[PDB]
C-alpha cells in the first residue's frame, strides 16, 4: 500500500485505448416506470450490467455492426440480459444500456464499431422472440425504482419540526467529531422513538444516512489512500457504484439487480461486505490467489470495471496490489494498454494453466504504483465458507 | 520435442537472388516483423516454458519468421514458391494445434490476411 | 374481504390552539385542534365552557385567526395534511350553531417534494395575504381578497432552500418577511418585500445579519416596538435593522425553548416553553427619548414554574394560562405576583385527560364478569401511566408512574400486570446512578437486581462523560386491585428490554414472565448479544427460574402449543420447556429480514418487518420443522401487523394507512398459490401502535346471528382507540350504497370530498379505498333529519324476497344502523 499514488486516476475512465475522435451524444432518454416495451439485445455478451456503469465494445459481425448502426439513429439504447440463470438462454431480468460514444473502421474489408455503453433502468423478461436476422427483440416491464421518506417524517411532533436542520458536519475525521457527531444526530433525528413502541438504534438501522457512513467507513478500512470524494451522496447512485464493486459471485449480483428500494440494498451490500473473506481459481477451487485487504482503486470508478481486449471481449477486471500462484507466459507489451503508462504480461493459474490476469508493470521510474496485478471476474470463485 | 526449426543457409540446395525474393526479404518480411500482433510469432515456439507439452507432438514440423528471415538473409531459396509455403505452414501449424475462436489464432488471421493482400503484388517473373 | 371500522375513543392529544373573538365580538373564544376534530370554548371567569366541536375530512396542520377590514369578528383559516385549504365563520342562527366555508381550495403542487422543516403558515398583520412555505425554494401566496373565493395562489422562487422559521413584520408599508435561513457559511436572517403586483420579492428594509448556529424561533414583536426577536440554544437576540440587542440568560441553557406566545398586546412580555415542562417569561423594557418614540432598553427572563410537556401555549385573561400537550395531560394553570415556599409562581387549576401515546395494552376482565376491560401504556418521560378504560360514554382510571412503560401483560393466577419500564438518569461524577425524580421503579415495596454474568467480557468501553443520560429497564409487578407497584426489577447496565410475554411451557404447571432483552452499545450499530430470562412471581417475590443467552437482539416471543416462539435478529427460532426447567432449541429457520412482528394461529406464523415485508410460514408436526407458503415484498413502512382469520392479514402502513392481505390455497400454479394479494386499502388518519383482539361489550351473552364477525382493537399516538370488524358481501353492498348516498347531504366543514380524505394516500401513489366501511360516516346517518333520511333512502333495495322490500324504508335503515352501533 506503498505511500502516494501519483498516476491520474482519471486517465482509466475514458477508455484511450479504444480510441481518441469519438462521435459523442448528449442526450439522456428515460422512458417511464411499469411499461412494457420492445428492445434489441446485443448477443455475445455474457455479464450483469448495474446502472451507471459504463461498457467498452468491439464488434466484428456484420448483423451485429448493421443492427447498432440502425439503433444509433433510433433511440440509442439496447438490451443487456442477465443470462445468468444456467447458461441456456435463461433470462429473467435485465438492463437498459444507452450508448454515448460510437466510431465505425475499415480494417481489412471488414467494418468494425466501437462503442461506449452506459447502464440504465433495470427490467424483468417477460417474453423473448427470436428473429432470422439475430436480434432477439424482447417483451420486457421497466422495473420501478422507488424513494422512501423518512421512518420520523409520520410521527414527528410539530413543535420540534425548527430543530431538524442540524449544522454541517465537521470535516476534521476524527473522535469526537464522528463519534460526538453522530451520537448527537442521532439523538436528535430520532427523538420521537419515544411514541412508538421501537427504540433509536433500531430506527438508525434503516437510515439511509448511517448506513452510507459505516459503508464508507468499511471501503475506506479496505482502501486506505481512497478519499471520501469519488463516492456519491445519493442513495440511489451510492447504492448502485457500491453494488458494482464488490468482487461476488453471479447469484449475489442477480439477487441485489432484483432488489428495488435503496435502503434494502445498501442492507443487503452491508451483509455480503460483512461475508466476504477471499477468491480463489474457477477451475482448481481451492487455489487462492489474493485477499480483499489488497484490492485498491487505480480509477474513479471504482477497483472493478470493465474494458475490450483488442478482439471483442470484454473483460472485468479487478485491481489488486499482489498477487500469488501466478506464472507470467510472453513478453511484456505496450499496445491497447486500459492504464496509460504501463505494460502487460499474460498471468495464467500455475495448477492448471487457466487464464486468471494480467501484471501491468510501469515504464517510466518515477512511478509510485511500479507493479499491479488484474483479475478477470469471470475466472475467480469467491472463498467465502 | 524441440527440434531447431529447417537450417539456414542450405549449402548444397543451389540460390537464385532474385526480385521477387528481395521484396520477400524486405517488404514482405520487415512489414510483417513490425506488427503489434507478431509477437508470438517471431521466435521458435518455447513449449517448455510456454508449458504445452504437446505441441512437438502435434506439430510436425516448427519454424517461425525468425528463422525464415535468416533463411532469407543467407542463402537458401531457390525460388519463393518454398518460402511462402514455409509461411503458410506457419500459419497452419497453428489453426491446426489450437482451437478456433481463440486469441492466438484470432491473431494468425489477420497475419495471414495481411501476408495474403501483401504477396499477390509479388513482380513479374525475372 | 370486507372490513367494517369504527372508532371508540376520539383523539385526546393537542397540537394547536389560538384565541381571539371568533363566535362573538366581545367574547373571548379559545379554540383547540385535537387531529381531525375542533374544539370551540367561551373563556370565562369560573373557567371554560364548550360551545362547539365539529370533525373534519383531514388531519389539521394549520390554523391561525385573522380579523379582514370591514368584518365584525375573526375568520379561521385551515390547512390540512392533504393540502385542503378553508377559511371558515361562525354562524348563530337562534339555538343553531353552523360554521360556513366562504373559500375554499386544494394548494397543491403536482411536482415537488415535501420540506423538511414541515408546513408553514403566516397570515400578514394587516391581512392583504397569507403566506405558506410547503415545498423547498418557493414560496406560496394567497391574496386575500372578497374574490379569491378558490383560493388562487403563485408561487415565489426561494434562493435559500434551508429556511428555518419565517413571520410577517408589524409596521411596514408593505408587506415584509423575515427568515432564518441555513448556508454553508452557517445562520443568518435575511428579510424581504412581498409585492402582490408583480409577484415577486424586493429588497428588503433591513441588511441581512449573522447569528446564533442554533437559532430557531423568531418572534415578530408588536408596533411600539417593532422588529423581531430570535431565540437560539443560548442567546435571545432583538433586530429592528440598526439597533440591536442580545441576551444570554443562563436560565435557559439545560432545554431547547420549543413554544412561545404573547401575553402583553403591545409585546411587553412574553411566554417561553422547553421540552421539560419548565415555564418562563420574557420581558421587554421600554424607553423614551423626549421625541415620542418608545425604544427597547433592555431584555430579561424569568423561571415561573414547572408544567406538563407543552405543545402550544395561550394566555387567556388574568393571569390563567393553557397548555396544550402531546405526551401529557392539558392544563389549565393560573399565574400568581407571589410566589409559594418553592418560589413557583404557577398553580394548578383544571386538567383534562390524555391517552396518547398509546406503545401497548391488553383486555382483561377483572371483575370476572362478561364485559372486558382495557389497560393501556400511556405518555411518556414523567407523564407516563396507566390507563384503564371502561365501557360503563368510557370511564377512564389513570395510575400515574414517573416513568415511561412499554408493554404490558396480565397473570390471572397472581392477579397482577407485569410492565416494562424505563427511566432517564444522568451521568454526574463517578458514576451515572442520579435519578431527575423518584419513579415507581424506586419507589417499590421490594427490589431486585439482575446479577447475571454471561457477558463479563463484553464491548463496554466506558465511553462516559459528565452530564450524561443512561436509560434504566426495569421490569414492574403491579397489583391488580389497588395498582400499586408489588416489585420492581432492574436489570443489567446497557441492556434493552423489548419483549415481554406471559404463558405456562411444555408439562409445566407455573405461569412464568419470560423477557427478551439485547445489549446495545454506542458504537455498534446491530446487537451481538441477547438474552430470555424467565420470571416466577410467587409469595411476593419475584424470582429468576432460568435465562438463555442468544447471538442477537430478541424482538419477538410468542407461546406456540406449549413451546416459545423467538426472532432473534433474522432467524425464527422453536424451544421446548424441559423437565429439568431448561430451554432446548427445537428447530431454526433462517431469512432475508429482521422478524419484528410475530403473530401466530393455529399451526401458522405471521413475520414482518419494518419495510412492509410480510411472510407465511408453517409448522409441520412429523417432521419437525417450518416451510414458507406466502409472501409479498412491497417497500414501505409498517407499524403493526394483526391476523384476521386463517387467510386474512391486517396491517398499518406509511402515511396513516391501512392495508389487508389475503392468501389464495385454491391457485393452480405453486406460482400463484405463494403470493399474498392486496384486498383492502384505507387511509385511517393515524399513527397504530398496538393491535389486539379483544371488546368492551357484554358479549358472554353473544345475542345469536350477529352481522359481523370478529373483533379487533388498536390504539394510536394521538390517544384514539378504534374497532375493525368483519362483514358479508351483501351487507358489504349495502354499506357501500349507503356510504355513496350520504356522501350526497351531508355538509362537510371545509366542503372536503369523503372519497378524497379516505383514498391510500402516500408520496408515490393514492388509490381509491376498497374493502373497508367508514362505520363514522355510517353512525352519522342517525344525527340527521327524518326528510334527508328519506331522501338517503330513496330508490335502495334490499333484505331476503317481497320484492326487495318494495323501497327500503327509513326504518329499516335506521335498526341496521342501530344494530351495527352495539358492537362498541
Ligand atoms: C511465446 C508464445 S508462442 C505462442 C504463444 C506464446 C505466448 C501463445 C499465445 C497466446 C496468447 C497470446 Cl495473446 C499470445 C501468444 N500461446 C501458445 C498456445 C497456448 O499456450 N495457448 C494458451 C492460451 C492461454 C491463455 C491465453 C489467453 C489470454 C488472452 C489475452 O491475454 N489476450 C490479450 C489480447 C489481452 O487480453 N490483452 C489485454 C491485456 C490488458 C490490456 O491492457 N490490454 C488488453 O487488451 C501459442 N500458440 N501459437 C503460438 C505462436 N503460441
Ligand atoms: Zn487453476
Amino acid at each position: 500500500k506503498p505511500n502516494i499514488i501519483n498516476f491520474d486516476t482519471s486517465l482509466p475512465t475514458s477508455h484511450t485505448y479504444l480510441g481518441a475522435d469519438m462521435e459523442e451524444f448528449h442526450g439522456r432518454t428515460l422512458h417511464d416506470d411499469d411499461s412494457c416495451q420492445v428492445i434489441p439485445v446485443l448477443p455475445q455478451v455474457m455479464m450483469i450490467l448495474i446502472p451507471g456503469q459504463t461498457l467498452p465494445l468491439q464488434l466484428f459481425h456484420p448483423q451485429e455492426v448493421s443492427m447498432v448502426r440502425n439503433l444509433i439513429q433510433k433511440d440509442r439504447t439496447f438490451a443487456v440480459l442477465a443470462y445468468s440463470n444456467v447458461q441456456e438462454r435463461e433470462a429473467q431480468f435485465g438492463t437498459t444500456a444507452e450508448i454515448y460514444a460510437y466510431r465505425e473502421e475499415q480494417d481489412f474489408g471488414i467494418e468494425i464499431v466501437k462503442v461506449k455503453a452506459i447502464g440504465r433502468q433495470r427490467f424483468k423478461v417477460l417474453e423473448l422472440r427470436t428473429q432470422s436476422d439475430g436480434i432477439q427483440q424482447a417483451k420486457v416491464q421497466i422495473l420501478p425504482e422507488c424513494v422512501l421518506p423518512s421512518t420520523m417524517s409520520a410521527v414527528q411532533l410539530e413543535s420540534l419540526n425548527k430543530c431538524q436542520i442540524f449544522p454541517s458536519k465537521p470535516v476534521s475525521r476524527e473522535d469526537q467529531c464522528s463519534y460526538k457527531w453522530w451520537q448527537k444526530y442521532q439523538k436528535r433525528k430520532f427523538h420521537c422513538a419515544n411514541l412508538t413502541s421501537w427504540p433509536r438504534w433500531l430506527y438508525s438501522l434503516y437510515d439511509a444516512e448511517t448506513l452510507m457512513d459505516r459503508i464508507k467507513k468499511q471501503l475506506r478500512e479496505w482502501d486506505e489512500n481512497l478519499k471520501d470524494d469519488s463516492l456519491p451522496s445519493n442513495p440511489i447512485d451510492f447504492s448502485y457504484r457500491v453494488a458494482a464493486c464488490l468482487p461476488i459471485d453471479d447469484v449475489l449480483r442477480i439477487q441485489l439487480l432484483k432488489i428495488g428500494s435503496a435502503i434494502q440494498r445498501l442492507r443487503c451490500e452491508l451483509d455480503i461486505m460483512n461475508k466476504c473473506t477471499s477468491l480463489c481459481c474457477k477451475q482448481c477451487q481451492e487455489t487462492e490467489i489474493t485477499t480483499k485487504n489488497e484490492i485498491f482503486s487505480l480509477s474513479l470508478c471504482g477497483p472493478m470495471a470493465a474494458y475490450v481486449n483488442p478482439h471483442g471481449y470484454v473483460h472485468e477486471t479487478l485491481t489488486v496490489y499482489k498477487a500469488c500462484n501466478l506464472n507470467l507466459i510472453g513478453r511484456p507489451s505496450t499496445e491497447h494498454s486500459w492504464f496509460p503508462g504501463y505494460a502487460w504480461t499474460v498471468a495464467q493459474c500455475k495448477i492448471c494453466a487457466s487464464h486468471i490476469g494480467w501484471k501491468f508493470t510501469a515504464t517510466k521510474k518515477d512511478m509510485s504504483p511500479q507493479k499491479f496485478w488484474g483479475l478477470t471476474r469471470s475466472a475467480l470463485l469467491p472463498t467465502i465458507p | 520435442m524441440n527440434p531447431p526449426p529447417p537450417e539456414t543457409s542450405n549449402p548444397n540446395k543451389p540460390k537464385r537472388q532474385t526480385n521477387q525474393l528481395q521484396y520477400l526479404l524486405r517488404v514482405v518480411l520487415k512489414t510483417l516483423w513490425k506488427h503489434q500482433f507478431a509477437w508470438p510469432f517471431q521466435q521458435p515456439v518455447d513449449a517448455v516454458k510456454l508449458n504445452l507439452p504437446d505441441y512437438y507432438k502435434i506439430i510436425k514440423t516448427p519454424m517461425d519468421m525468425g528463422t525464415i528471415k535468416k533463411r532469407l538473409e543467407n542463402n537458401y531459396y531457390w525460388n519463393a514458391q518454398e518460402c511462402i509455403q514455409d509461411f503458410n505452414t506457419m500459419f497452419t501449424n497453428c489453426y491446426i494445434y489450437n482451437k478456433p475462436g481463440d486469441d492466438i489464432v484470432l491473431m494468425a488471421e489477420a497475419l495471414e490476411k495481411l501476408f495474403l493482400q501483401k504477396i499477390n503484388e509479388l513482380p513479374t517473373e525475372e | 374481504s370486507y372490513n367494517y371500522v369504527v372508532t371508540a375513543q376520539k383523539p385526546t392529544a393537542v397540537n394547536g390552539c389560538v384565541t381571539g373573538h371568533f363566535t362573538s365580538a366581545e367574547d373571548l373564544n379559545l379554540l383547540i385542534a385535537k387531529n381531525t376534530r375542533l374544539e370551540i370554548y367561551v373563556v370565562t371567569a369560573e373557567g371554560l365552557r364548550p360551545v362547539k366541536e365539529v370533525g373534519m375530512y383531514g388531519k389539521i396542520a394549520v390554523m391561525e385567526l385573522f380579523r379582514p377590514k370591514g368584518e365584525s369578528k375573526d375568520l379561521l383559516f385551515i390547512l390540512t395534511a392533504k393540502y385542503n385549504a378553508c377559511i371558515l365563520e361562525y354562524k348563530q342562527s337562534g339555538e343553531s350553531i353552523d360554521i360556513i366555508t366562504r373559500a375554499h381550495g386544494n394548494v397543491q403542487d403536482r411536482i415537488g417534494r415535501p420540506s423538511e422543516t414541515g408546513i408553514i403558515g403566516i397570515i400578514d398583520p394587516e391581512c392583504r395575504m397569507i403566506g405558506l412555505r410547503l415545498y423547498d425554494g418557493l414560496f406560496k401566496v394567497i391574496p386575500l381578497d372578497r374574490d379569491n373565493k378558490e383560493l388562487k395562489a403563485f408561487n415565489i422562487r426561494l434562493e435559500e432552500l434551508h429556511v428555518i422559521d419565517v413571520k410577517f413584520l408589524y409596521g411596514c408599508q408593505a408587506p415584509t418577511i423575515c427568515f432564518v435561513y441555513q448556508d454553508p457559511q452557517g445562520r443568518h436572517v435575511k428579510t424581504y418585500e412581498v409585492s402582490l403586483r408583480e409577484k415577486e420579492f424586493n429588497k428588503g428594509p433591513w441588511k441581512q445579519e449573522n447569528v446564533e448556529a442554533e437559532a430557531s424561533m423568531v418572534i415578530a414583536v408588536p408596533e411600539p416596538f417593532g422588529g423581531a426577536i430570535i431565540i437560539g440554544q443560548e442567546s435571545i437576540t432583538y433586530h429592528n435593522g440598526d439597533k440591536y440587542l442580545a441576551i444570554a440568560p443562563p436560565i435557559i441553557k439545560q432545554s431547547t425553548i420549543v413554544c412561545h406566545n404573547r401575553v402583553d398586546p403591545n409585546g411587553s412580555r412574553y411566554l417561553l416553553g422547553d421540552m421539560e415542562g419548565r415555564l418562563f417569561m420574557l420581558l421587554l423594557e421600554k424607553e423614551e427619548q423626549m421625541d415620542g418614540t418608545v425604544t427597547l432598553k433592555d431584555l430579561r427572563v424569568e423561571l415561573l414554574g414547572e408544567t406538563s410537556i407543552a405543545e402550544c401555549l395561550t394566555y387567556l385573561d388574568n393571569g390563567v394560562v393553557f397548555v396544550g400537550s402531546r405526551l401529557g395531560d392539558s392544563q389549565l394553570v393560573k399565574l400568581n405576583v407571589d410566589s409559594n415556599e418553592q418560589g413557583s409562581y404557577v398553580v394548578a387549576m383544571e386538567t383534562f385527560t390524555n391517552l396518547g401515546p398509546i406503545v401497548d395494552m391488553c383486555v382483561v376482565d377483572l371483575e370476572r364478569q362478561g364485559q372486558g376491560q382495557l389497560v393501556t401504556c400511556s405518555g411518556a418521560f414523567k407523564e407516563g401511566s396507566l390507563r384503564i378504560i371502561r365501557n360503563g360514554k368510557l370511564h377512564i382510571r389513570t395510575v400515574p408512574l414517573y416513568e415511561s412503560p412499554r408493554k404490558i401483560c396480565y397473570q390471572e393466577v397472581s392477579q397482577c400486570f407485569g410492565v416494562l419500564s424505563s427511566r432517564i438518569e444522568v451521568q454526574d461524577t463517578s458514576g451515572g446512578t442520579t435519578a431527575l425524580r423518584p419513579s415507581a421503579s424506586t419507589q417499590a415495596l421490594s427490589s431486585s437486581v439482575s446479577s447475571s454474568k454471561l457477558f463479563s467480557s463484553s464491548t463496554a468501553p466506558h465511553e462516559t462523560s459528565f452530564g450524561e443520560e443512561v436509560e434504566v429497564h426495569n421490569l414492574l409487578i403491579i397489583d391488580q386491585h389497588t395498582f400499586e407497584v408489588l416489585h420492581a426489577h432492574q436489570f443489567l447496565q446497557n441492556e434493552y428490554a423489548l419483549s415481554l410475554v406471559s404463558c405456562k411451557l411444555g408439562k409445566d404447571p407455573n405461569t412464568y414472565f419470560i423477557v427478551g432483552t439485547a445489549m446495545v452499545y454506542p458504537e455498534e450499530a446491530e446487537p451481538k448479544q441477547g438474552r430470555i430470562v424467565v420470571f416466577q412471581y410467587s409469595d411476593g417475590k419475584l424470582q429468576t427460574v432460568a435465562e438463555k443467552e442468544v447471538k442477537g437482539a430478541v424482538y419477538s416471543m410468542v407461546e406456540f402449543n406449549g413451546k416459545l416462539l423467538a426472532s432473534i435478529n433474522s432467524t425464527v427460532r422453536l424451544y421446548e420447556w424441559t423437565t429439568e426447567k431448561e430451554l432446548r432449541t427445537e428447530c431454526n429457520h433462517y431469512n432475508n429480514i429482521m422478524a419484528l412482528y410475530l403473530k401466530t394461529k393455529g399451526d401458522f406464523i405471521l413475520v414482518g418487518d419494518l419495510m412492509r415485508s410480510v411472510l407465511l410460514l408453517a409448522y409441520k408436526p412429523m417432521e419437525g420443522n417450518f416451510e414458507e407458503i406466502a409472501r409479498d415484498f412491497n417497500p414501505n413502512w409498517m407499524s403493526a401487523v394483526e391476523i384476521l382469520d386463517d387467510d386474512n392479514f391486517l396491517g398499518a402502513e406509511n402515511a396513516f394507512n391501512l392495508f389487508v392481505c389475503q392468501k389464495d390455497s385454491a391457485a393452480t400454479t405453486d406460482e400463484e398459490r405463494q403470493h399474498l394479494q392486496e384486498v383492502g386499502l384505507f387511509h385511517l388518519g393515524e399513527f397504530v401502535n398496538v393491535f389486539c383482539h379483544g371488546s368492551l361489550v357484554m358479549q358472554n351473552l353473544g345475542e345469536t346471528s350477529t352481522p359481523t364477525q370478529g373483533s379487533v382493537l388498536f390504539g394510536t399516538v394521538n390517544g384514539m382507540i378504534g374497532l375493525v370488524t368483519s362483514l358479508s358481501e351483501s351487507w358489504y353492498n349495502l354499506l357501500l350504497d349507503m356510504q355513496n348516498r350520504l356522501n350526497k347531504v351531508i355538509k362537510s366543514v371545509g366542503k372536503i370530498e369523503h372519497s378524497f380524505w379516505r383514498s391510500f394516500h402516500t408520496e408515490r401513489k393514492t388509490e381509491p379505498a376498497t374493502g373497508f366501511i367508514d362505520g363514522d360516516l355510517i353512525e352519522s346517518f342517525l344525527d340527521i333529519s327524518r326528510p334527508k333520511m328519506q331522501e338517503v333512502v330513496a330508490n335502495l333495495q334490499y333484505d331476503d324476497g317481497s320484492g326487495m322490500k318494495r323501497e327500503a324504508t327509513a326504518d329499516d335503515l335506521i335498526k341496521v344502523v342501530e344494530e351495527l352501533t352495539r358492537i362498541h
